[PDB]
């Protein structure tokens, strides 16, 4: 997921793709682990793979 | 500082949660999730670098 969407996929916390995908309950006991991996996700000329 | 006063319209924060100048929205006696379920009187807003 894009940067700026990584910190709405959380408890509680509204968005496009937090809500039109899946929610997170909010009973979740649970890590959410992150890294920015412009090597290998990103190509040139965009990736629309995805 | 320019103090903007923001009356007489809805505000959509989903605009600004969607928009890309959107860094480190840091809220003090509001959760930022129900911005878009209050009412308030007038909203000042202050720009600055």
């Amino acid at each position: 997921i894009r940067g700026d969407e990584v910190r709405q996929i959380a408890p509680g916390q509204t968005g496009n793709i937090a809500d039109y995908n899946y929610k997170l309950p909010d009973d979740f006991t649970g890590c959410v682990i992150a890294w920015n991996s412009n090597k290998l996700d990103s190509k040139v000329s965009g990736n629309y793979n995805y | 500082w320019n103090r903007k006063r923001i009356s007489n319209c809805v505000a959509d924060y989903s605009v600004l949660y969607n928009l890309a100048p959107f860094f480190t929205f840091k809220c003090y006696g509001v959760s930022p999730t129900k911005l878009n379920d209050l009412c308030f009187t007038n909203v000042y807003a202050d720009s600055f670098v």
